[PDB]
RNA sequence: UAGGCCCAGGCGACUGUUUAGCAAAAACACAGGUCUCUGCGAAGCCGUAAGGCGAAGUAUAGGGGCUGACGCCUGCCCGGUG
RNA sequence: CUACCCAUGUCCAGGGUGAAGUUCAGGUAACACUGAAUGGAGGCCCGAACCCACGCACGUUGAAAAGUGCGGGGAUGAGGUG
């Protein structure tokens, strides 16, 4: 039973990473929302 | 052996001006061989190897549409 | 010739293939290649826009002279190789000043013959020269439309076009599809008919053999859902439930001519093709 | 540890693919056949446009529709619709 | 995760059958062909690893939110997989 989550770090950083979030207007919107709510972990 | 001669095109009224330009502009497309000058028209007649009778028939035809067919 | 396999199994039951009677070598020239990767019918957006394409054996592109501009310099045929991109075969030339190029190999030629490419070369297979200096009635291939751009008309294996008379700055030419058309007199052309004419008789034989030429299966329209095609849905094997068979994008596909009406080249087409 | 076999028919020529998790097939695909469009900035397709695939190809090539090895064959109707 | 595509790597114990071609002979008008030897083709055969999922039984607040046991199919390719 090959489950859905196959962990990997390079993929995670290239998809949900910080430098990827600060690469488009929408990503910066996401970061602004996260900051406003006050979360302790902005990106992945 | 040259089913049509140049003198035939000449007497057909196919030399310069505007009336003869209309004559060729009609006749050519009526024969599906496009436009040409006098000599070019004769050469096209030769290369497509069209028969004299059909040429005369289309000639009379276009004269009739000229005369209001 | 054509080699016929003997039916040792259902695979090769009717299969047949060529024999490469003319290929004189098997190793391409090293300094005349270039990378080329297949694209699987995907445009610059990563979207699929051409069905039925993908996969297949890796190839490597050969660079070919379609201009044939080196003139006054007598070349020389060296080999005849096999090109996995064309349909015809290509030959290798050794110009007397040390330069090597590839040429679409016309039928008949073989190693040793000489080549000339100026407006003074004589009428002979292989040679190339502008259309003006070409007598009437001869066959010719590899025609170009704009002067000094390289041939892009009849080019495949076995094809051949014909000259039909001179005019002021245009020439009357009948293409391979029976179409007649005026062409600028300043363009170049290549004498002789493209060789390897037997290419049309080959029988593929089995699914895999077409699979590894980069061709994928095609699903008939009449068996899809109605969501996916104007032919979908039905009783179960139902006929075309419309007034005319239609392409998957809802356009008629029998006799519906598609050439643009306002094309700015109709003043050069004296006799549209017939059949 | 290690093939049950034989005699008859229907379907599909064959190897292959398919409803992850109730359907593995006679369904799909296929080699072959046929019709049709396309003269090159080709036709078609994605995109509002640039830009692309088709193709670093050129009618013995490319797209679309139907049929589906091989053998014997494919009759009559153009009033209606296209 | 799954569908298809692109680039670059990698895996498939063992045994069968014997195409083309070639060489000999016989053979024929040489040919057609016949018979030996060589040769090693194949979406070929049997069968482990590997991949799949045809039958039955069990399980059904399960060992498991799709499995196990005994049999089954492909297994050099339209392969499997990183
Ligand atoms: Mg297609
Ligand atoms: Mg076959
Ligand atoms: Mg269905
Ligand atoms: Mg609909
Ligand atoms: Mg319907
Ligand atoms: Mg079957
Ligand atoms: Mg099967
Ligand atoms: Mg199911
Ligand atoms: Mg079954
Ligand atoms: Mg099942
Ligand atoms: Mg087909
Ligand atoms: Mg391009
Ligand atoms: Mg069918
Ligand atoms: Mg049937
Ligand atoms: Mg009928
Ligand atoms: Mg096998
Ligand atoms: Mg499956
Ligand atoms: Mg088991
Ligand atoms: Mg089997």
């Amino acid at each position: 039973m090959k489950r859905t989550f196959q962990p990997n770090n390079r993929k995670r950083s290239k998809v949900h990473g910080f430098r990827s979030r600060m690469s488009s207007k929408n990503g910066r919107l996401v970061l602004a929302r996260r900051r406003r709510k006050g979360r302790k972990v902005l990106s992945a | 052996e040259e089913e049509i001669t140049f003198a035939e095109l000449i007497e057909a009224g196919l030399v310069g001006g505007e009336m003869a330009r209309r004559r060729r502009q009609r006749l050519g497309e009526e024969l599906k061989i496009g436009y040409a000058n006098g000599r070019q028209f004769h050469k096209r007649l030769k290369v497509f190897r069209i028969s004299r009778d059909a040429f005369y028939a289309a000639l009379a035809q276009v004269m009739r549409e000229e005369a209001g067919d | 010739a054509i080699k016929k396999y003997k039916p040792t199994s259902n695979g090769r039951r009717g299969m047949t293939t060529s024999d490469f009677a003319e290929i004189t070598t098997d190793k391409p020239e090293k300094s005349l290649l270039a990378p080329l990767h297949k694209k699987g019918g995907r445009n610059n957006q990563g979207k699929l826009t051409v069905r039925h394409q993908g996969g297949g054996h890796k190839r490597q592109y050969r660079v070919i002279d379609f201009k044939r501009d080196k003139d006054g310099i007598p070349g020389r045929v060296a080999t005849v190789e096999y090109d996995p991109n064309r349909s015809a075969n290509i030959a290798l030339i050794n110009y007397a000043d040390g330069e090597k190029r590839y040429i679409l190999a016309p039928k008949g030629i073989q190693v040793g013959t000489e080549i000339m490419s100026g407006p003074e070369a004589d009428i002979k297979v292989g040679n190339a020269l502008p259309l003006i200096n070409i007598p009437v009635g001869t066959v010719v291939h590899n025609i170009e439309l704009k002067p000094g751009k390289g041939g892009q008309l009849v080019r495949s294996a076995g094809t051949s076009a014909q000259v039909l008379g001179k005019e002021g700055k245009y020439v009357l030419v009948r293409l391979n599809s029976g179409e007649v058309r005026m062409i600028l007199s300043a363009c170049r052309a290549s004498i002789g008919q493209v060789g390897n004419e037997q290419h049309e008789l080959i029988n593929i034989g089995k699914a895999g053999r077409s699979r590894w030429k980069g061709i994928r299966p095609t699903v008939r329209g009449s068996v899809m859902n109605p969501n996916d095609h104007p032919h979908g849905g039905g009783e179960g094997r139902a006929p075309i439930g419309r007034k005319s068979p239609m392409s998957p994008w809802g356009k008629p596909t029998l006799g519906f001519k598609t050439r643009k009406k306002k094309n700015k080249s109709d003043k050069f087409i004296v006799r549209r093709r017939k059949n």
